RNA sequence: CCGGCCGGGAACUCAAAGGAGACUGCCAGUGAUAAACUGGAGGAAGGUGGGGAUGACGUCAAGUCAUCAUGGCCCUUACGACCAGGGCUACACACGUGCUACAAUGGCGCAUACAAAGAGAAGCGACCUCGCGAGAGCAAGCGGACCUCAUAAAGUGCGUCGUAGUCCGGAUUGGAGUCUGCAACUCGACUCCAUGAAGUCGGAAUCGCUAGUAAUCGUGGAUCAGAAUGCCACGGUGAAUAC
């Protein structure tokens, strides 16, 4: 879908575990009750210097076999329609169709 | 019996009579009864002088009816001459809590007209 | 020893204990009058007993477990009528004639993709 | 920073230009593309400019304007 | 319906009395589907009606029950440019399911103070022969008369 | 001493691969637990039919996934080295924990 | 230390594998002696027992070129690509689908029974302490019939409110806050104090429902850093009526 769209995801991707994985102190560790004088008030201004790219707030989850935006489904990694596409012909498996 | 503005209702329950002041809603009420001693259950009319005298000064505590649509009043006139956005609302008449007014706000726009 | 009935009346499984003796009916480690309290649910407990007005001679011993109030004492009556079906014989066609012998079955159903509830549909206008 | 335990927020861009600024007090009036950030009481008296999304209208300091994040006092949205 | 005919189902007596007709009269009140202060009401103003006049519980109820069923009742039938009710006599599983849906319902706009009271009010003002469910019963009547030229 | 689960997406796999551990626990010689069920897990999905409107029509899937437990309870030297990758079944889950 | 708590048992509820069962099978009557129909016994179930999945040839040249692919047509220093801010949330009005109510078969306060299904690893988060509260701190347990979400609510027992725009109603608004999140003004959710609007059963007209159904009360899940009165699913109480 749009592969321009597609590049910011994977964009987006290295750039997550390239600093959240390793620059969260500043979010997390300097936050709370301790030495409360301007290294704090540098966490929050050092903070906004990393690029744009926080790791949760800027990640769509698109489907990966067309990068629909919506229609999402976090367990399998496809659209609602892919997953009837990557159907019940039986590539998903143990899927079937239910009936209760 | 008489507070700080007036207390018109007797028969009524002493925590739900106060709560015809400008300024003392539920919690407060209840907490007022119980700083002056007086339970809740007892009646406005059954109480003696001996007990209203300290009501009378018990809501100097909270700013009330005698005072409290002043400061609301100066509150909203400082946005509204400020010019920030929540000014522009109130002065338009429309809501201010950024919500619907595509189909909704009777409320604060008026009656349906035309 | 014992004699015994299950009754399962509507997501409700019970299992009661019946036992010759006097009249007295313990459910779940709780007296009758206190574990229900509702009229309707201390009488259809009752309702198999005073049939065959035995009442006075059995001593039950009662566990309930899941569902409701009246599910639970629905599901009892149940037992006590299976539990009065193994030491006695020749009082079936009697207890089947008032019921008490019928599971019952009727649960909760889906509720329904396009449906509302689980059979209202919504408000539908043409225009 | 909508909290008291975080503290109140401003930018970094515009944090070192107020700074610039009231090193050397009042001058032309001040573009920014922000409108995020709390107003400070450091910058009472200047005529900083807010982006509303289409042009840079001046919004004038003053005292009262010290806890109101800077893009209230730039209407984005027009109406008659 | 149209193909089905289907008889009814069955009714649990009442806890306190036995009689599936005050079995029924706690199912009509009901609303909600809370049968316990459904029965609530039921009992307290059937207390409260033996001890006012009458004798017994269970039979001020059914002398009550004898001033408001309706013997015949009116049918509407499309003919014309407009309608022509035509009498038609009521068969009895109706009629007492009929006089309480009318009793309940003519209770509910009294100007007493709780249900309880209201029930029994209207309960025994049936048994006096007044009240507002037996003035519904005499416009049925009525109407019968008025239109019995098109029996 | 040794808790043996398995999981799978199907009864009648799930039932291969029991049915020979307590085979080689009879090998062994005795002293199998026997498999027991332990209850199983459904999850229901409800994914739109069409590429557009028409909300109202979906299609609804379940997976299920089918749980034993064999309880070996006397490790013998020799259990422990013939344990390892005989279940000679593909795509069944083993937890063996201590 | 009356907590399944401990030895202990495979009976019981339950879990999940495999079987038995219901077929107009049996009896009477009606029927063209037939198909079948109306009843009767036994049975947990009686006439396709309840529900679901399953949607014939085709109609509307119905919807989708924006899930995807593809015939043509077109832009190709652009109609492609990157970024900051804003809009998709605008409001004299009109329509549709819903939540909350207009109260006494109710509001509030205290105390207390009974569920089912489902989710969880940059996740669910006990315990204890703190804060009036949203929540904060240290912080066990569990990739799970054990650990967490998670105290179910309508109900029941006691007390008060006595028909008032009311101890009903909760919008709107001022102030004070908490949590995600680079960031909460445009435009988040939630908490504390105060204010208390319309509403006292709704014109023509019109919708759903035949049994565990309507009505009524709560819990869960998907999406999801945060953000549903919607969607999907579960159970509790439980009708009236079909001439
Ligand atoms: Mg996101
Ligand atoms: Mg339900
Ligand atoms: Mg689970
Ligand atoms: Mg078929
Ligand atoms: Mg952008
Ligand atoms: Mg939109
Ligand atoms: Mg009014
Ligand atoms: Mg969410």
């Amino acid at each position: 879908a749009k592969q321009s769209m597609k590049a910011r995801e994977v964009k987006r991707v290295a750039l997550a575990d390239k600093y959240f994985a390793k620059r969260a102190e500043l979010k997390a560790i300097i936050s709370d009750v301790n030495a409360s004088d301007e290294d704090r008030w540098n966490a929050v201004l050092k903070l906004q210097t990393l690029p744009r790219d926080s790791s949760p707030s800027r990640q769509r989850n698109r489907c990966r076999q067309t990068g629909r935006p919506h229609g999402f489904l976090r367990k399998f990694g496809l659209s609602r329609i892919k997953v009837r596409e990557a159907a019940m012909r039986g590539e998903i498996p143990g899927l079937k169709k239910a009936s209760w | 019996a008489r507070i700080a503005g007036i207390n018109i209702p007797d028969h009524k329950h002493a925590v739900i009579a106060l709560t015809s002041i400008y300024g003392v809603g539920k919690t407060r009420s209840k907490a007022i009864l119980a700083a002056a001693g007086i339970a809740e259950d007892v009646k406005i009319s059954e109480l003696s002088e001996g007990q209203i005298d300290t009501l009378r000064d018990e809501v100097a505590k909270f700013v009330v009816e005698g005072d409290l649509r002043r400061e609301i009043s100066m509150s909203i006139k400082r946005l509204m001459d400020l010019g920030c956005y929540r000014g522009l609302r109130h002065r338009r008449g429309l809501p201010v809590r950024g919500q619907r007014t595509k189909t909704n706000a009777r409320t604060r726009k008026g009656p349906r007209k035309p | 020893n014992q004699y015994y009935g299950t009754g399962r009346r509507k997501s409700s499984a019970a299992r009661v204990f019946i036992k010759p003796g006097n009249g007295k009916i313990v459910i779940n480690q709780r007296s009758l009058e206190q574990y229900f309290g509702r009229e309707t649910a201390r009488m259809v407990v009752r309702q198999p007993l005073e049939l065959v007005d035995m009442v006075e001679k059995l001593d039950l011993y009662i566990t309930v477990k899941g569902g409701g109030i009246s599910g639970q004492a629905g599901a009892i009556r149940h037992g006590i009528t299976r539990a009065l079906m193994e030491y006695d014989e020749s009082l079936r066609s009697e207890l089947r004639k008032a019921g008490f012998v019928t599971r019952d079955a009727r649960q909760v159903e889906r509720k329904k993709v396009g449906l509302r509830k689980a059979r209202r549909r919504p408000q539908f206008s043409k225009r | 920073m909508r909290s008291l335990k975080k503290g109140p927020f401003i930018d970094l861009h515009l944090l070192k230009k107020v700074e610039k600024a009231v090193e050397s007090g009042d001058k032309k009036p001040l573009r920014t593309w922000s409108r995020r950030s709390t107003i400070f009481p450091n910058m009472i008296g200047l005529t900083i400019a807010v982006h509303n999304g289409r042009q840079h209208v001046p919004v004038f300091v003053t005292d009262e304007m010290v806890g109101h994040k800077l893009g209230e006092f730039a209407p984005t949205r027009t109406y008659r | 319906p149209r193909r089905r005919v289907i008889g009814q189902r069955k009714i649990l007596p009442d806890p306190k009395f036995g009689s599936e007709l005050l079995a029924k009269f706690v199912n009509i009140l009901m609303v909600d589907g809370k049968k316990s202060t459904a029965e609530s009401i039921v009992y307290s103003a059937l207390e409260t009606l033996a001890q006012r006049s009458g004798k017994s519980e269970l039979e001020a109820f059914e002398v009550a029950l004898e001033n408001v069923r309706p013997t015949v009742e009116v049918k509407s039938r499309r003919v014309g440019g407009s309608t022509y009710q035509v009498p038609v006599e009521v068969r009895p599983v109706r009629r007492n399911a009929l006089a309480m849906r009318w009793i309940v319902e003519a209770a509910r706009k009294r100007g007493d103070k709780s249900m309880a009271l209201r029930l029994a009010n209207e309960l025994s003002d049936a048994a006096e022969n007044k009240g507002t469910a037996v003035k519904k019963r005499e416009d049925v009547h009525r109407m019968a008369e008025a239109n019995k030229a098109f029996a | 001493r040794i808790r043996i689960r398995l999981k799978a997406f199907d009864h009648r796999l799930i039932d291969q691969a029991t049915a020979e551990i307590v085979e080689t626990a009879k090998r062994t010689g005795a002293q199998v637990r026997g498999p027991i069920p332990l209850p199983t897990r459904k999850e229901r999905f409800t994914v739109l039919i069409s590429p557009h409107v028409n909300k109202d029509a979906r299609d609804q899937y379940e997976i299920r996934t089918h749980l034993r437990l064999v309880d070996i309870v006397e490790p013998t030297e020799k259990t422990v080295d013939a344990l390892m990758r005989l279940d000679l079944a593909a795509g069944v889950d083993v937890q063996i924990s201590l």
